[PDB]
């Protein structure tokens, strides 16, 4: 489930 | 000391609070230039995903370390080393490119040194000011509009934009029209903090048309 972060792909 | 955690549930990040509070270590939901560490959720060779506060714990040189730091600390009974859990990597750039480790270890020599960047247009998931903090972590200085740039002997000028956040406007392609400075993608900026090291704009820049 993780955290609501936004992340960063290729 | 002080630190974020990134990518952990909000179970991870609550046995994050108590260890923090137990060994004096402020924790805070954002990053700020007070932090001395960010603690990552990686797998067990420690590659992470690519967060704001990944990308922002290195252009600071601060100790970007696994949760497996907090963990393994708890199960030996023992702080142990933050060397010894930094993060070796991230599923975008590689698995052991040690930027954070170099970024730690280089701050006498910073990426953007001598660049001007103007952080151009939309961006999602990211915000401006945000895009322009890591920036100047890295020795950048920033300007808002293109106009701004100084064209000197001092400084070099760079134009960041994120063309899929402009959808139908194909603006993105008529910055050359405007300005002299060549116009990258934000990749750019995000592969070259990753890495700790200011990468070729070759294979970043935005096709402008005449």
């Amino acid at each position: 489930p993780g955290s609501r972060s936004p992340k960063f792909k290729s | 000391m002080s630190m974020v955690v990134s990518g952990l549930t909000p179970e991870e990040f609550m046995l994050v609070y108590k260890f923090a509070r137990k060994h004096h270590i402020t924790l805070t939901n954002l990053i700020t230039e007070e932090t001395t560490h960010v603690v990552m959720k990686t797998d067990a060779e420690f590659v992470c995903e690519r967060t704001l506060k990944y990308f922002l714990g290195i252009a600071g040189g601060k100790w970007v370390v696994s949760y497996f730091w907090v963990t393994q600390s708890i199960k030996e009974r023992k702080m142990l080393n933050e060397h010894d859990f930094e993060v070796r990597g991230d599923v975008v750039n590689g698995r052991n490119h040690q930027g954070p480790k170099r970024a730690r270890e280089s701050q006498d020599r910073k990426i953007f040194r001598g660049l001007e960047i103007c952080c151009y247009g939309p961006f999602t998931n990211m915000p401006t000011d945000q895009l322009e903090w890591m920036v100047q972590l890295c020795g950048a200085s920033v300007v808002k509009e293109l106009s701004s740039f100084t064209l000197g002997t001092g400084v070099h000028p760079i134009v960041v934009v994120q063309p899929d956040a402009w959808t139908e406007d194909n603006g993105f392609h008529a910055i050359g029209q405007m300005c002299e400075a060549p116009v990258v993608t934000r990749e750019w900026v995000l592969d070259s903090v990753a890495l700790y090291q200011c990468q070729e704009l070759d294979t970043y820049l935005i096709p402008q048309i005449p």
